[PDB]
Formats: C-alpha cells, sequence, structure tokens
C-alpha cells in the first residue's frame, strides 16, 4: 500500500543553461534532463506502487511533462522528450522576466499532488516527496509566495528536497529545513546522477538506516525595509509586521501611526 | 544574452537521450570518496560524551546558579528600561546582588 | 378493544472572509472546558468529553499553525471550582498531553463561570494593550453556580477589554449570550461533531481588531540556530532554560538559540524569552500568517456548458467534467472542484496570479 | 477560591450508612458553611 | 515457498545464464528488499570493487541485522559478487553481464525482446480482457475438476503424469484413475494463487524431466509476468521446448490462444502474478463469497459447480441440494474425517474466511469465533496422544553414569526423553545402537 510519488521540477531556465552552454562546460542541459528521466525511470523500478510526476519549471509557464527498454519507461521518456521539446522551440524570450516561475511550479506539483491522493483509494497511503533541481538564480519577489508553498507542503507532511547546481538559495535550505527535506549543492555537474540516486533516491523510511552528509547549517536573518540590512533585535509593528531597526512614531508600510503616549 | 538563448534553443532542440555519457566510473569514484566517511560532504564526524565529562553533581550546582542567576536578571530587565528615578536604585541594588 | 381483529394481509404487497480590517496579530488565548455531571451525556459520540478533547487538541494545533506568536491556556472547571490546568504558553506538544492526560478525568460537579473567569482575568490583568485578550469558553452545563455576582466581573472584564467566547452543546443561554454579546464575543450552539469542528476552525482565524486596541511598534529579536561543533574551542553546552525546568535531565546542548539580549539558551521556537521578554521567533513565523493579511477571494463558479472556454483544468490539467467550473478573479483561469477547495483553504495563493 | 451555593447540598448529602451499623457523618467544613449560608 | 527460495538455490550457472535476459534482472531486482535495491542503483554505475567495510559504514548501527540479511541475500542471489583488491582487500562488485543487462533493461538500448503484434496486423479473432480471465478461470476449474474424479473433465494424460510427479494423486492401480493423496487434500484447499504458485514449484523442481531449459522457462515466465494484460505477443521465435512449455500453460488457461498455429498468446493475470506466488496480488478482486456460516454449524451455498460442493463436503455433512443452493451441517464427525484425511484445521478456518459471504462481512469478525474454536478444538482431539518408538534405558545404577550416558547421548542428538529425577530414559532406534555401544566401551574400559 506504500505508494512514493516523487514529484520532479526542473529548473528550465533558458538564458542560464545558455550561459553554461557558451562556457562549453561538460555539463549541458541534455545531461540534466537524461539524469532526471534515469531517475524518474529508477524510482518507477523500486516498486510498482511508485509513482512518478515531471514538471518542467519555465518563464513562460510550468509544463506537465509527466527496443530493449521496458515499455512503460520507453514510453514516459518518449512523452517527457516530445513534451520538453515542444516547450523549448516554442520558448521564445518575450519580455525581461529572467526569474524562473519556481514558485508556480510548486504550487502546480502541490494540486497533482492533491489530486493524486483524493484519487487514491483509502485501501492505500500514498507518501510524497518533491526534488527540485536549482541552476539559475534565485528569484526574489516570488518570495513570500514561495513561503506559502513551503508550510502548506508541512500542512500534507512533503517533503521538499533541493539540489543546487550553480547559485544558492537560501529560500530553498530554509524550506529544506521546514519540511525536512534534503538541500544539497553537487559540486561536479557531470556526477549529478549519482547523487541524485546516493541521496535523493532513497526514501526517508530507507533515508533512516541509511547514513548521509548531516544537513547545511541555515540562518534566518531579518531585512530591515527601511534599509534591508542585517538585522538582530528589531521594531516589529503590530499592525502590519513591518520591522525598523530604529523607533518610529508612523509606520510607512500600515501608514498607522503607533499611538505611545 | 538573447543570443545565447537562441544558441542554447538550437543546441537542445535537436537533442537525443545518451547513457553512456550519464557517468563514468572516475565521476562515480569521485562522488564516493564525497559521500564516503570522513569526506567533505560528512561533515565532522564522532562526538565526544559530554555527560561523562562533567559530575552530576557539578551540573545541578550549574542548574541551581543558572535558575538564580536567570531570576537575577529576568528581575533586572522588568525594572528595565529605567522611566522612572525608583528604578535607577533598583537596578543598582541588581547589580550589587548580581556582583556579590 | 384491538383484539377483535387484525391481519398483516395487506403489508403482505408487492412493490467566511469580512474585509481587509485589523486582526488579532498576537492572541492570548484561553480555553475554559467544563468538567460538570453533564460532560457524560451522549450529545456527541462517545461523549462530550472525548469528543470535545479531541477536536480540542485538533484546535491546538490549526491555531498554532495559524497564529505562531499566540499562546495558549487550559483551564478546567469543575465542582463549582477551577484548575488551572495549563499555563499560558506557545508550545503545542505540551498541551496536547496535558489533553490526552485529562481525557481520562472526573467529570463531577458543575461549571463555575464567575471563578474560571476570575482566574483568567488575573492572568490576563498584566497582558500588554497592544496583545489581544481573548478568552473561548465550552460550556456543557445549563446552570452555573456563582460565589459571588457576575456582572460585576463583566464589567471588569469589559473595562480590562478581555473578549469571551462561547461555544455551548445543549441550547442557548440567555446568561452567555450576554456575556458574548456586551464583551464583543461570538455565542455559538453546537449542532454536531461537524458543526463543532467548524465553530473550532471559525474561532482559528485571528479575531477581527478592536477599535480601542492599541497599536505599539514592539521589539522582538531574531537569533540564529547558533550551534557549536566539539571542532571547536568554544563549544560550551549550557543546558536550555525550557529544558531546564523539567523533571528529567535538561537538554544539555552544545548550541542552539542563544538570546540576543540577554544570551540565554533555549532549544525551542517560538518561545519568548523568560529572562528579558523578549519575543524570539523566525522569519517564517512572521510570513506564517501574511495569509491573513491578504486573503484570497473566492473565485466565480461558472457551470461547465456556460463556461465557453477551456476544458482542463489549470492547475491539474483535469479534464473538467463536473458541472462547475471555478474561474480565477485576478487572472481568470480554469479550476476543477478540488483545486478551487484546495487552493483557498491551504494554498491561499492562485498560480496564475503568481505568474 | 469560593464556592458558589449549590441547591442540592441537601438532597445529594446523606447520611453514609455504612454496612457495619457505621453513620459516618463526612462533617466537612464547606458542606456546614453551605448550610450556613443557606440557612 | 517464494520465488527467490528457488532462485536462491539454483547453481551459479544458471543464474548467469538467467541474467542474460533483462526481464530477468528486472524480476529480481524488483523482488530485492528496499536497502538492497538502494545498493543496486549505487553499484549500478561502479566500475571499481567496493571496500566491504566502506560498504558496511553506510548503514545504520541497530539496522546491522537488516543490512546483514539483504547483504547475505544478494551475496546468495549471486547479483554481485566479492574480488580480491589488491593488498590483500575484499571489494564488492555486481555481476558484470547482470549489470550490463539492468542497464539495457533501465537506460535502454539493447535489442527488444520480441517483435511487436503489429507485424501481423490486428487479430480476427480477438478477445477481450474479461472474456481472458473467464476463460482462464473456466480452465482452472477444469483442472481441478479433474483432481476430483468427475468425468466432466477430461484433460491431458500428460496432465495426469504431471500431476502424479508432483504426488497429489497416485496411480496405484492403471487405468483407473488415481487416487489424489494427503498432499493433494492440503493442495485442493489453497487459494489458487497459491495453487498455482505450488503447482508451479513443482513443474521447475521437475524441470528437467521433459528436457525443457529451465533457465528458458524462468525468463518467459518473467516476460508474462511484466507483460500487459489484454495485449497478445509474438510466439515466434522461441524453442520447441519453449513451445511445448506454452502449450502446457494454455492447457492451464495461464495464456490464451485459439489454434495451435495461431502466433499471438495472451497472457493472464494469473500468469502475470505468477512469479509473485502467494504474495504480491494484494489487490485481489476475488468471486464473492456465497458461504453463510451460521452459528449452529450450519453451511449455506449460493453455488451450482460441483467444485465447491465437493470443496464443501470434504468438511461437512451435506444435507439438502437446491438449483442454487447447498445445505451442510459442519459436525465433529466431518471435520475429524476430514482431519483423518490429512486436512489441517487451519486450512479449513482459512478457506471458509476466503470463501466468506458479504452479509457475514459486516460483523466485526468474519466469522462466528465459536465455530473456528470448536474446529481447532476437535483438531487437537485428533491428535491428543503422542506415539514414539524408542527403546529404554532405565537400569542405571549411578547417577554420575546416567549424566555422563546422557551427556553423551545428547552429543549424538539422539536422546528423546530424559528423566534425572528417576534416571531413566529413552532413546531412538537409531541412536540406541551407538549409545549401547558406547556404554559397552565405557564398561570395558572401566
Ligand atoms: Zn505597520
Ligand atoms: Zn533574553
Ligand atoms: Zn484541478
Ligand atoms: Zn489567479
Amino acid at each position: 500500500d506504500e505508494l512514493n510519488l516523487l514529484v520532479i521540477v526542473v529548473d528550465a531556465n533558458p538564458i542560464w543553461w545558455g550561459k553554461q552552454a557558451l562556457k562549453e562546460s561538460q555539463f549541458t542541459l541534455s545531461k540534466c534532463i537524461d539524469a532526471v528521466m534515469v531517475l524518474g525511470n529508477s524510482h518507477l523500478f523500486m516498486n510498482r506502487s511508485n509513482k512518478l510526476a515531471v514538471i518542467a519549471s519555465h518563464i513562460q509557464e510550468s509544463r506537465f511533462l509527466y527496443d530493449g527498454k521496458y515499455e512503460l519507461l520507453t514510453s514516459a521518456n518518449e512523452v517527457i522528450v516530445e513534451e520538453i521539446k515542444d516547450l523549448m522551440t516554442k520558448s521564445d524570450i518575450k519580455g525581461q522576466h529572467t526569474e524562473t516561475l519556481l514558485a508556480g511550479s510548486l504550487a502546480k506539483a502541490l494540486c497533482y499532488i492533491h489530486r493524486m491522493n483524493k484519487e487514491v483509494k483509502d485501501n492505500q497511503e500514498m507518501k510524497s516527496r518533491i526534488l527540485v533541481i536549482k541552476a539559475a538564480e534565485d528569484s526574489a519577489l516570488q518570495y513570500m509566495n514561495f513561503m506559502n508553498v513551503i508550510f502548506a507542503a508541512q500542512k500534507q507532511n512533503i517533503l521538499i528536497d533541493a539540489c543546487v547546481l550553480d547559485s544558492d538559495s537560501g529560500l530553498l535550505q530554509q524550506a529544506c529545513d521546514i519540511t525536512g527535506g534534503l538541500y544539497l549543492k553537487v559540486p561536479q555537474m557531470p556526477s549529478l546522477l549519482q547523487y541524485l540516486l546516493w541521496v535523493f533516491l532513497p526514501d526517508q523510511d530507507q533515508r533512516s538506516q541509511l547514513i548521509l552528509p548531516p544537513p547545511v547549517h541555515v540562518d534566518y536573518r531579518a531585512a530591515c525595509f527601511c534599509h534591508r540590512n542585517l538585522i538582530e533585535i528589531g521594531y516589529v509593528c503590530s499592525v502590519c509586521l513591518s520591522i525598523f531597526c530604529n523607533f518610529s512614531p508612523i509606520c510607512t508600510t500600515c501608514e498607522t501611526a503607533f499611538k505611545i503616549s | 544574452i538573447i543570443n545565447s538563448f537562441q544558441s542554447i534553443r538550437q543546441e537542445m532542440e535537436a537533442y537525443t537521450p545518451k547513457l553512456t555519457q550519464v557517468l563514468s566510473s572516475s565521476a562515480a569514484s569521485s562522488t564516493i570518496t564525497a559521500l564516503s566517511p570522513g569526506g567533505a560532504l560528512m561533515q565532522g564526524g564522532t562526538q565526544q560524551a559530554i555527560n561523562q565529562m562533567v559530575p552530576n553533581d557539578i551540573q545541578s550546582e550549574l542548574k541551581h546558579l543558572y535558575v538564580a542567576v536567570g531570576e537575577l536578571l529576568r528581575h533586572f530587565w522588568s525594572c528595565f528600561p529605567v522611566n522612572t528615578p525608583f528604578l535607577e536604585e533598583k537596578v543598582v541594588k541588581m547589580k550589587s546582588n548580581l556582583e556579590r | 378493544r384491538w383484539e377483535g381483529g387484525y391481519e398483516r394481509t395487506w403489508e403482505i404487497l408487492k412493490e467566511e472572509h469580512h474585509g481587509q480590517v485589523r486582526l488579532g496579530m498576537m492572541r492570548h488565548l484561553y480555553v475554559v472546558v467544563d468538567g460538570s455531571r453533564t460532560m457524560e451525556d451522549q450529545d456527541l459520540k462517545p461523549n462530550r468529553l472525548t469528543c470535545t478533547l479531541k477536536l480540542l487538541e485538533y484546535f491546538v494545533e490549526e491555531y498554532f499553525d495559524q497564529n505562531p506568536i499566540s499562546q495558549i491556556g487550559i483551564i478546567v472547571t469543575k465542582s463549582k471550582r477551577a484548575e488551572k490546568l495549563t499555563e499560558l504558553s506557545g508550545n503545542p506538544r505540551k498541551h496536547i498531553t496535558s489533553l490526552k492526560k485529562a481525557v481520562d478525568m472526573t467529570c463531577h460537579g458543575e461549571p463555575s463561570l464567575y471563578n474560571s473567569l476570575s482566574i483568567a482575568m488575573q492572568t490576563l490583568k498584566h497582558m500588554p494593550g497592544h496583545t489581544s485578550r481573548e478568552v473561548l469558553i465550552i460550556f456543557s452545563s445549563l446552570t452555573t453556580c456563582d460565589p459571588s455576582n457576575i456582572y460585576d466581573l463583566i464589567k471588569t472584564l469589559k473595562a480590562a477589554k478581555i473578549r469571551v467566547s462561547v461555544i455551548g452543546l445543549s441550547a442557548e443561554v440567555r446568561v452567555c449570550t450576554v456575556l458574548a454579546r456586551e464583551t464583543g464575543g461570538t455565542y455559538h450552539v453546537i449542532l454536531d461533531e461537524s458543526h463543532y469542528k467548524e465553530l473550532l476552525t471559525h474561532h482559528v482565524s485571528p479575531p477581527p481588531a478592536s477599535s480601542s486596541s492599541e497599536c505599539s511598534l514592539i521589539r522582538m529579536g531574531f537569533p540564529q540556530h547558533t550551534i557549536a561543533s566539539l571542532s571547536d574551542q568554544d563549544a560550551k553546552p549550557s543546558f536550555s532554560m525550557a529544558h531546564l525546568d523539567g523533571n528529567t535531565e535538561p537538554g544539555l546542548t552544545l548550541g542552539g538559540y542563544f538570546c540576543p539580549q540577554c544570551r540565554a539558551k533555549y532549544c525551542e521556537l517560538p518561545v519568548e524569552c523568560k529572562i528579558c521578554g523578549l519575543t524570539l521567533v523566525s522569519a517564517p513565523h512572521l510570513a506564517r500568517s501574511y495569509h491573513h493579511l491578504f486573503p484570497l477571494d473566492a473565485f466565480q463558479e461558472i457551470p461547465l456548458e456556460e463556461y465557453n472556454g477551456e476544458r482542463f483544468c489549470y492547475g491539474c490539467q483535469g479534464e473538467l467534467k463536473d458541472q462547475h467550473v471555478y474561474v480565477c478573479a485576478v487572472c481568470q483561469n480554469v479550476f476543477c472542484v478540488d483545486c478551487d477547495v484546495f487552493v483557498h483553504d491551504s494554498l491561499h495563493c492562485c498560480p496564475g496570479c503568481i505568474h | 477560591q469560593d464556592v458558589g451555593i449549590s441547591a442540592a447540598f441537601l438532597a445529594d448529602v446523606r447520611p453514609q450508612t455504612d454496612g457495619c451499623n457505621g453513620l459516618r457523618y463526612n462533617l466537612t467544613s464547606d458542606i456546614i458553611e453551605s448550610i450556613f449560608r443557606t440557612y | 515457498r517464494n520465488l527467490q527460495e528457488f532462485l536462491g538455490g539454483l547453481s551459479p550457472g544458471v543464474l548467469d545464464r538467467l541474467y542474460g535476459h533483462p526481464a530477468t534482472c528486472l524480476a529480481v531486482f524488483r523482488e530485492l528488499p528496499s536497502l538492497a535495491k538502494n545498493w543496486v542503483m549505487r553499484m549500478l554505475f561502479l566500475e571499481q570493487p567496493l571496500p566491504q567495510a566502506a560498504v558496511a559504514l553506510w548503514v545504520k548501527k541497530e539496522f546491522s541485522k537488516a543490512q546483514e540479511e539483504s547483504t547475505g541475500l544478494l551475496s546468495g542471489l549471486r547479483i554481485w559478487h566479492t574480488q580480491l583488491l589488491p593488498g590483500g582487500l575484499q571489494g564488492l562488485i555486481l555481476n558484470p553481464i547482470f549489470r550490463q543487462n539492468l542497464r539495457i533493461a533501465l537506460l535502454g538500448g539493447g535489442k527488444a525482446w520480441s517483435d511487436d503484434t503489429s507485424q501481423l496486423g490486428p487479430d480476427k479473432h480477438a478477445r477481450d480482457v474479461p472474456s481472458l480471465d473467464k476463460y482462464a478461470e473456466e480452465r482452472w476449474e477444469v483442472v481441478l475438476h479433474f483432481m476430483v474424479g468427475s468425468p466432466s473433465a477430461a484433460v491431458s494424460q500428460d496432465l495426469a503424469q504431471l500431476l502424479s510427479q508432483a504426488g497429489l494423486m497416485k496411480s496405484t492401480e492403471p487405468g483407473e484413475p488415481p487416487c489424489i493423496t494427503s498432499a493433494g487434500f492440503q493442495f485442493l484447499l489453497l487459494d489458487t494463487p497459491a495453487q498455482l504458485w505450488y503447482f508451479m514449484l513443482q513443474y521447475l523442481q521437475t524441470a528437467q524431466s521433459r528436457g525443457m531449459d529451465l533457465v528458458e522457462i524462468l525468463s518467459f515466465l518473467f516476460q508474462l509476468s511484466f507483460s500487459t494484460l489484454g495485449k497478445d505477443y509474438s510466439v515466434e521465435g522461441m524453442s520447441d521446448s519453449l513451445l511445448n512449455f506454452l502449450q502446457h500453460l494454455r492447457e492451464f488457461g495461464l495464456v490464451f490462444q485459439r489454434k495451435r498455429k495461431s502466433r499471438r498468446y495472451y497472457p493472464t493475470r494469473l500468469a502475470i502474478n505468477l512469479s509473485s506466488g502467494v504474495s504480491g496480488a494484494g489487490g485481489t478482486v476475488h468471486q464473492p463469497g456465497f458461504i453463510v456460516v451460521e452459528t449452529n454449524y450450519r453451511l449455506y451455498a449460493y453455488t451450482e459447480s460441483e467444485l465447491q460442493i465437493a470443496l464443501i463436503a470434504l468438511f461437512s455433512e451435506m444435507l439438502y441440494r437446491f438449483p442454487n443452493m447447498v445445505v451442510a451441517q459442519v459436525t465433529r464427525e466431518s471435520v475429524q474425517q476430514a482431519i483423518a484425511s490429512g486436512i489441517t484445521a487451519q486450512q479449513i478456518i482459512h478457506f471458509l474466511r476466503t470463501r466468506a459471504h458479504p452479509v457475514m462481512l459486516k460483523q466485526t469478525p468474519v466469522l462466528p469465533p465459536t465455530i473456528t474454536d470448536q474446529i481447532r478444538l476437535w483438531e487437537l482431539e485428533r491428535d491428543r496422544l503422542r506415539f514414539t518408538e524408542g527403546v529404554l534405558y532405565n537400569q542405571f545404577l549411578s547417577q554420575v553414569d546416567f549424566e555422563l550416558l546422557l551427556a553423551h547421548a545428547r552429543e549424538l542428538g539422539v536422546l528423546v526423553f530424559e528423566n534425572s529425577a528417576k534416571r531413566l530414559m529413552v532413546v531412538t532406534p537409531a541412536g540406541h545402537s551407538d549409545v549401547k555401544r558406547f556404554w559397552k566401551r565405557q564398561k570395558h574400559s572401566s
């Protein structure tokens, strides 16, 4: 009855992969796609009850991606390749939006997980986890919405695993710390698949007996809106929760004067 | 930037999956070494038994001192901030008690 | 004279978001539960006590989920007296443990509104003005014993700006209605366990802020998880203050959370500092309640036949066959019933709006 | 800690007639105080 | 005995030959423990041996028991093997043939196991999935009907020979049908997946008798297991031994084929789960229970086939026979007779629980506990006395000599029972000779 779902979100920002391609490094987007497909095939291999969900995170939208080889594996790989080529071939940069819709892809993944769980019969319990690979830079404006995702997963007790390739994201670190998922940056991009298999492939119960690298240290500093500097102790607004370094009689954000006689 | 985007778009527009190129034993060996005990990913390692390093009587006395200093400083911070002249003498007495 | 004649031959025949208003950013909630004889009644299976305590644990969980910087106090009124079962604090595990322990309580006597309210007021008499003072009471029996006048206590509570909410079980009580109305709270009647859960969920959300409520610039500190490693020579363990006041061995950890104001060490968050009174929180805790500041408006329900657009859900690609399809207000996307319910209930954000 | 006056302090309170001819009054201060307040 | 138990008992060469088939690799990997699966995936691309201590350091100290269990299971299955690492060390490395075949199965490449059915186009006489399942049920019911001895089931004589080799029916009198033995009786009450699994285990244990490649048969069985129900496959490309084995499977109904010359074949859900044996198929939507068990030891059957009638009459006295219903009563007499026939009470209880009518499922216990306990008590009362043939040693004049002889006999492991207080004991007839000789030799040495 153990139904393991491993939703994989792929950072499919064309700009970062173009930068990497111009660098002519050993690792490209094709290798990333191949590693993701192999990991998903292995996940489906480990048990019949296991399910695979692959969604590509792109700036324009979040795409639901899904001869001597397994029939279902071959069909799934064909579908994934078809969808990714259809998206990237028609991926026309129209606008200055560079940050990928990371939050939207996570929200769509959570909706898909909820729909699967509703479709899952009471006879079986569907353990769910999400693995996200980070390649491009992190986004700022999504932060709040990103937070809305995190607790939501913690609402349904879903692990969130982060695989940073190039650009670190403290948001991902905090999400992994909160939801209990694993955060780790790949030192050598060509070795990505083994990092996926050795660490992110086993389930948490399997991870329980397994010995794994300790989680990275996570900080929780704050930005003082008037200057957005690091702050240890700050003045918290009781109206709109805006934080200030110095005492103020009127809050800039809530526009409500602090009635301190 | 748009040129790089077009370059990668054309590069992955005609894409074929690969299997041998996915991983190599040398890369596998490096990954194992990183994941090996004592590796960079395996931060630190074993630690020391702090419990045996301090007697339980010393631990209990430390608890007593912690509670005493905590209550003293709690009263100090309760007096703070000094908004009345009476609070100055009270905090001075608090500091004297802390010193004693 | 029914014996004249009778045959069964003929029997044998073939056949609720309000406006963008200020809410309870900081709440000091006290829960008072009756322990009278009537708690053993079977209004809710198996009895009032078991269902009440189970739903109370669920309420505590949800309330701490949606109110990170709040507090919960548990008081049990039985035998015309009140017992301060649990102190006002923010630990969910301790309160759940106390409720599980009290599951085996002795339901006897009658509730005493006066004593319980007096104890709650005395506890909340020194609370800061900015923090809201809200009390929730579960009333099983219709009779209360008052060692003094009750309306004077009502006047004192109103002067203390302490909100009182009552959720009964039997029927409406005039005194409870007056108490709820005068102090600004709400009085509700349980129809079943489902209605009980609905009322508890409605009470989970922060109440609308009163006009007289103050708006002060409170000062809080945000320490990090300073973990000391024995590889460092400065790995000096110290018993946590929260764990120190415990029967078992307090947690003697090398590192943890150290107060930025008085260097007090705490192994659990979010916990207000015992020594200097500093409210030690974390950045996610503040952002955890932002959905209250920015509620998600209900989507437009349109019949599938009258919806002349796409036939797949935007959130799950589901082939929409239901008679009702929910369209977003902002980006006007296509969502099925399941996604429409879940996003508003849990996600609180429309992905298309983010896009 | 003050206890309100209950109307059942008479009917509920009975002289405990233990089988071995025991007249356990179980004289308690609160019962006597309730009697004094009521009567 | 599960599938892995039989695989763990085969020769290394058979395992190596099986590993050549990607489907076999997939089956073996899927049947591994979770920790074993994780280790295999880790070692999937490791071209160098792994130090044994390094492998052991990966798991929790507390889970070292399960770690070693998985390690020994993998070693016995010969998925991996130990290698003489330079310096005297012992590394671990997967089988290169098995590893390559697994990579082909997973990564892709290589050659497909069989050609697609589109070469012959659509089937002229195609069937439906419910039709295939019903046909398989009919075939198995016919097999069991022949096992009963009813003249309705006229099956192949080779099938009867196979059953006899399995020992189910002994042909004491040639020409007359063989009489079903006690083991056949026990098999008769097994669940249909269990019945098929036991029959296939016997066939495999007797695979060499027909001159058929065990490796090829196992590979084809795994391919059937991973096949898709409702889809046919190409008969061609298989050895004549495999062709006759497929004919046998068709005779059992596990695979449907309209004509012996037909190049298509439809595997059945029974065949699909046949590899899993008894477990794995947790969602078996069995036929509705038609047996009502009343507190007065009465069974009511909503059935019409003679097969279930015989199954019920095996342990109950038939009373009435209606067209759609059979009224029987479970007595001490009938249950004791069935136990004398070799059937264990647990088999009857489990069978009744299996064929439980939906009405009785509403009861929190499936069946009245009184009846189950009564059946258990009848089974016990059958075996109340204990019989053991042996030799009595009772002429012990010394306690020290008795202790020494008892210790020596326990060393020989031939002790039946001992009584130090009376210095009396009983020994096996086989172990009697050795103990007697030792006693005489020690008397001589005295
Ligand atoms: Zn403000
Ligand atoms: Zn402090
Ligand atoms: Zn949907
Ligand atoms: Zn929207």
